[PDB]
């Protein structure tokens, strides 16, 4: 049941981490049954700026 | 001076500190198939005879 | 089976304890003893299944 708590921003002003309170709303989950080794990420390397 | 197969030579063993970790190097052990009980974990069992 | 049903295998040797509700399929060799086990499977090497 992969936790995907998330929430969009109404009034971000473009500065790093503005102060305030806002919660998150789950959407879906998925069972996995494996253990923890490491993590990795990757964006779409066909275009970057 | 080991005995023959039809009349094999016996042995009795009683109160004694047993450590099954000294015979491994003393013989080549071409065949080392013991009983189904865990061959690796043999230093954690207590018996009366 | 009249000879033996060699379709079921059970794991015997593991490094440590096991958490609830996970699977540990791993076709490996037990790296026991001082000598580096290289799939020898003889003495001081063990096939966990
Ligand atoms: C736990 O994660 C490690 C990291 O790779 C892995 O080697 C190990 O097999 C995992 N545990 C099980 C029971 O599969």
């Amino acid at each position: 049941y992969f936790k995907i708590y998330s929430k969009h921003t109404p009034v971000n002003l473009g500065r790093d981490l503005p102060q305030g309170f806002s919660a998150l709303e789950p959407l879906v989950d998925l069972p996995i049954g494996i253990n923890i080794t490491r993590f990795q990420t990757l964006l779409a390397l066909h275009r970057s700026y | 001076r080991f005995a023959s197969v039809y009349a094999w030579n016996r042995k009795r063993i009683s109160n004694c500190v047993a450590d099954y970790s000294v015979l491994y190097n003393f013989a080549p052990f071409f065949a080392f198939k013991c009983y189904g009980v865990s061959p690796t974990k043999l230093n954690d069992l207590c018996f009366t005879n | 089976k009249v000879s033996g049903n060699y379709n079921y295998l059970y794991r015997l040797f593991r490094k440590s304890k096991l958490k609830p509700f996970e699977r540990d399929i791993s076709t490996e060799i037990y790296q026991a003893g001082n000598k580096p086990c290289n799939g020898v499977a003889g003495f001081n090497c063990y096939f966990p299944l």
